[PDB]
RNA sequence: UGAAAUGCGCAGAUACCGGGAGGAACGCCGAUGGCGAAGGCAGCCACCUGGUCCACCCGUGACGCUGAGGCGCGAAAGCGUGGGGAGCAAACCGGAUUAGAUACCCGGGUAGUCCACGCCCUAAACGAUGCGCGCUAGGUCUCUGGGUCUCCUGGGGGCCGAAGCUAACGCGUUAAGCGCGCCGCCUGGGGAGUACGGCCGCAAGGCUGAAACUCAAAGGAAUUGACGGGGGCCCGCACAAGCGGUGGAGC
RNA sequence: CUUUCU
């Protein structure tokens, strides 16, 4: 569909507290989205996943969700 | 029928009531190419419908057939190990053929000594819903549906 | 027995059986069915038709507790699954939501030989 | 499970919710990606630590390459001592299947798989390709630096391909091309990685490694077929759908 | 399905 990167302005993707931003990079099942979807550079996507994994331990982001209407 | 889908052999309308479905029946009655004797029989039988009811023969026969048509049948089926009886819907053609096939086999199972009679009574009984044809049929519709677990092939 | 008007339908589709269990909205089970509880035994419990019948049976037993609607929750992939769902929907019983909640390791325990194959 | 049975379940199993214990492994990200000399390395955090790339062109001044032996590292399995043990699981105990089934399938299940310390030192330890250096068209995709950031310039990973090489398959600036240096190795097949001896090892075993006898081959790549319980496309009264038969009786 | 041998 349309890339998640393209729907945002600047943002520090080292920022493991900005759950508002971070959360659009997760799927409806709280799974880290692949680059095909996130629209990221390899290097960026590496840094992302790292800080997504931080948010998660902080309690700020989900490790999982359940799929609604299936 | 590897290549094409086979032309449904299209049938001479009836000499008497002007209906295609009747020749079809007369044909299933017919042995060894003797369409004459076959046709006597079916007509003789239609006369026995008259004398034994105020009904017009044609619409007895029509409505008998309609009562012998199966809705579902069980065609056998390989599953890389076992052959299962698989329930599935029945082509309008096949409805019609199986009907007339069973009408005549049912007819010829009967006790009455003369063919025109057996044809006649079986027809009567069938429009009513209680010929030997209809048992050889609710038997089918039963067996399909009593195998309804395997309706998830259909092939 | 108690009157609960809505609660959960928990479907457990597996390649060997669908088991449908119905609960109050806190998760305590009211009734339950399975391919075995219906007539079936052995390989036939797996069928989608088995699924329908269990879904329908367990939904009937649940309407005996005056159940009106359910949150559906599915787990496992299995022949009977969308069939078990389709049953509930068309059972009188009203289906508010449907939710896949199939449990999955964040790779953890070694599978049995049969389920390693992806090795 | 093909179908089952063994098995578990009214001491209440399965499915469902809540709480707790433990063991082991980290899903998405994840790649045709990255790192390491190899083996090999994957949740997150901190500490300790090895390598390596780019820019400046500041320093030393041939200080270099290779490397018998030595020394160290070295997947899994295996061993010792002591922990630990959730799941999986050689052996083993059962159920199926089968002509039989010491297997393939199902149910149990010990060693082991896990940790620490000490052994073992092997491999399809593979790129089946020793290390270093220079030289010889390009194109394309990718990871990671720098620039005047359309494009240029390093380092790394792929694909196609100049010249060229190759038995062919293929290689082709990441050479299997053209050259130099230094090391390791080969010398028909079987006997045989056997015997003997030595060294090492707790053991299991490992390294080194023959001969007699015996064969006229053993091999590699590619060609045409043929075949497949490989693939794709398609036919035929081939099967299906039908109607009549044979197999029964007399002749 | 099933197929040990030839
Ligand atoms: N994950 C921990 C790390 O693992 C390494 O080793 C340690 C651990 O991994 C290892 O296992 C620990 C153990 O500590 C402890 N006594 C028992 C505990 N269950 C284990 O836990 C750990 O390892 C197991 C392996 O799956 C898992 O629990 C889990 O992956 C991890 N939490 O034991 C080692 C020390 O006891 C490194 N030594 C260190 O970086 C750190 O402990
Ligand atoms: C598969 C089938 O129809 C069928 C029929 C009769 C016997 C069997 N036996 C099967 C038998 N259960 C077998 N298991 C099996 O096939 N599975 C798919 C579990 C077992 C290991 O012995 C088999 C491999 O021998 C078998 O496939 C036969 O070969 C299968
Ligand atoms: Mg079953
Ligand atoms: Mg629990
Ligand atoms: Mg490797
Ligand atoms: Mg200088
Ligand atoms: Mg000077
Ligand atoms: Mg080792
Ligand atoms: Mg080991
Ligand atoms: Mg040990
Ligand atoms: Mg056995
Ligand atoms: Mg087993
Ligand atoms: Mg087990
Ligand atoms: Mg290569
Ligand atoms: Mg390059
Ligand atoms: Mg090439
Ligand atoms: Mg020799
Ligand atoms: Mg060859
Ligand atoms: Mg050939
Ligand atoms: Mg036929
Ligand atoms: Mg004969
Ligand atoms: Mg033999």
């Amino acid at each position: 569909k349309a890339k998640v990167k393209a729907t945002l302005g600047e943002f520090d993707l080292r920022d493991y507290r900005n759950v508002e931003v971070l959360k659009r990079f997760l799927s409806e099942t709280g799974k880290i989205l692949p680059r095909r979807r996130t629209g990221l550079s390899a290097k960026e996507q590496r840094i992302l996943a790292k800080t997504i994994k931080r948010a998660r331990i902080l309690g700020l982001l989900p490790f999982t969700e359940k799929l609604v209407r299936k | 029928a590897r290549r094409r889908r086979a032309e449904v052999r299209q049938l001479q309308p009836d000499l008497v009531y002007g209906d295609v479905l009747v020749t079809a029946f007369i044909n299933k009655i017919m042995r060894d190419g003797k369409k004459n004797l076959a046709a006597r029989i079916f007509y003789d039988a239609c006369k026995i419908i008259q004398e034994k009811t105020g009904q017009e023969p044609l619409k007895v026969f029509k409505q008998a057939v309609e009562n012998v048509k199966p809705r579902m049948e069980v065609r056998s089926r390989r599953v890389g190990g076992a052959n299962y009886q698989v329930p599935m819907e029945v082509s309008p053609r096949r409805q019609q053929s199986l009907a007339l096939r069973w009408l005549v086999q049912a007819a010829n199972q009967r006790p009455e000594r003369r063919a025109a009679v057996r044809i006649a009574h079986e027809l009567m009984d069938a429009a009513e819903g209680k010929g030997g044809a209809v048992k050889k049929k609710e038997d089918v519709e039963r067996m399909a549906e009593a195998n309804r677990a395997y309706a998830h092939y259909r092939w | 027995k108690r009157q609960v008007a809505s609660g959960r339908a928990y479907i457990h589709a597996s390649y060997n059986n669908t088991i449908v269990t119905i609960t109050d909205p806190d998760g305590n089970p009211i009734t339950w069915s399975s391919g075995g509880v219906i007539g079936y035994k052995g390989s036939r419990k797996g069928t989608p038709y088995a699924a329908q019948l269990a879904a329908l049976d367990a939904a009937k037993k649940a309407m005996a507790y005056g159940m009106q609607s359910v949150d559906v929750i599915v787990r496992g992939t299995g022949a009977g699954r969308e069939q078990a769902i389709r049953a509930l929907q068309a059972s009188g019983l009203q289906v508010k939501s449907i939710v896949d909640d199939t449990p999955v390791p964040h790779n953890g325990c070694r599978p049995k030989k049969k389920f390693r194959k992806a090795s």
